[PDB]
């Protein structure tokens, strides 16, 4: 978690 | 729904407030009313569907890990595996929720790039939340679904976008932390993010001073993943 | 209600997990739950209790003053107004259900002072935060049940507990706080946190080193309303 | 508001 993109 | 006796106009202004209050369920309780109008969303409207969400199933995945590392230590009553489970099922509800809309039926009318790849971004991310959860061979078929979902909106978008655009970097980054935390791939999620790296780098030249802002900051993301993997 | 069939030490223990969890809805539901088994609270889950509300109603009460503040602008269609009074209508009813729990039955079997002092100020908290919402009629009517739980409790306080002890100097800075925001009564908020801070000053002496912290720190807090105000 | 007590 926490690595993905932060907005759509 | 609840919402089908509102205007479709007032649920978008009404989602925006929302937002606004950081009242996030009832934010996404406004979208998806206007996703049940049932016509296509604009680009400003899918963000707003993708924002609320977001942010739900954050709240909800940031307190299954919280209790999930409890229950874990606990295991070194049933109430710690009881409310694990309830949020657990909660989170579920809202990944079955969202992909329900995408599957009711925002792909299936979306035609051009940018909608497609958004939303074939999102089905990926929606069962990649449901995989972190997911334990015994529903777990391998939850993987697949989402491993599907953002391969379709990989070949689209390398088909259809250029390397910098700003949807095709993030679904690149997202699918990157699927192959590095969900699919047991972190060399695959290594390869990705520095290809998707190299190939925006030799594209910013094309840019203007505001979509250079927005891809590089994206490619950033990749920099810091890429660092913290190798 | 939906707790019933719950334990009550299955409740307590899970509104913990909820309080670790940031699970504040479900953390109030869990502690109305135990409140219901119609037993008296302990000290750590009068705390709970409070801590639950404090949280949901403090996301309500924020998301109105954004609601009212767009809607006072957009005052210089009906969606505005609409979202204000649905949230506003939900932050009633939180209030209104924490009023219930107060006088069913937890006040009237209240007898030790810290017990009566921590329901009676809650009383006084949760209808100043129907005051700030309330307009005409209502809003005196209001203003003065807020005064009356505090004043009851500010009463108490004074007999039966040291002014160092927190639960005091919590109350009185409410208090202060209420005839500063609510009553429009600014300078018997200041001789009131004044008379309150000093009066805690001459019995530091007497504290133990933890005691000595909890009391400066609530202190301070007095001193920053103060400063604040003069 | 922001002017009250921060804990119970
Ligand atoms: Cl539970
Ligand atoms: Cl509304
Ligand atoms: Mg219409
Ligand atoms: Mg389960
Ligand atoms: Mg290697
Ligand atoms: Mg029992
Ligand atoms: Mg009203
Ligand atoms: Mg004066």
């Amino acid at each position: 978690y926490d690595l993905s993109l932060p907005f759509p | 729904g609840a919402m089908g006796s509102m205007e479709r106009a007032s649920l978008i202004q009404k989602a925006k407030l929302a937002e606004q209050a950081e009242r996030y369920e009832d934010m996404a309780a406004f979208m998806k009313g206007a996703v049940e109008k049932g016509e296509e969303l604009s680009c400003e409207e899918r963000n707003l569907l993708s924002v609320a969400y977001k942010n739900v199933v954050g709240g909800q995945r940031a307190a299954w890990r919280v209790l999930s590392s409890i229950e874990q230590k606990s295991n070194e009553g049933p109430e710690v595996r009881e409310y694990r489970e309830k949020v657990e099922t909660e989170l579920q509800g809202v990944c079955d929720t969202v992909l329900g809309l995408l599957d009711s039926h925002l792909i299936k009318e979306a035609g051009d790039a940018e909608s497609r790849v958004f939303y074939l971004k999102m089905k990926g991310d929606y069962y990649r939340y449901l995989a972190e959860v997911a334990t015994g061979d529903d777990k391998k078929r939850i993987i697949d679904s989402a491993r599907s979902a953002y391969q379709e909106a990989m070949d689209i978008s390398k088909k259809e976008m250029p390397p910098t655009n700003p949807i095709r970097l993030g679904l690149a980054l997202n699918f990157s932390v699927f192959h590095y935390e969900i699919a047991n791939s972190p060399e695959e999620a290594i390869s990705l993010a520095k290809t998707t790296f190299d190939e925006a780098m030799a594209d910013l030249h094309t840019l203007s001073e505001d979509s250079y802002k927005d891809s590089t900051l994206i490619m950033q993301l990749l920099r810091d993943n890429l660092t913290l993997w190798t």
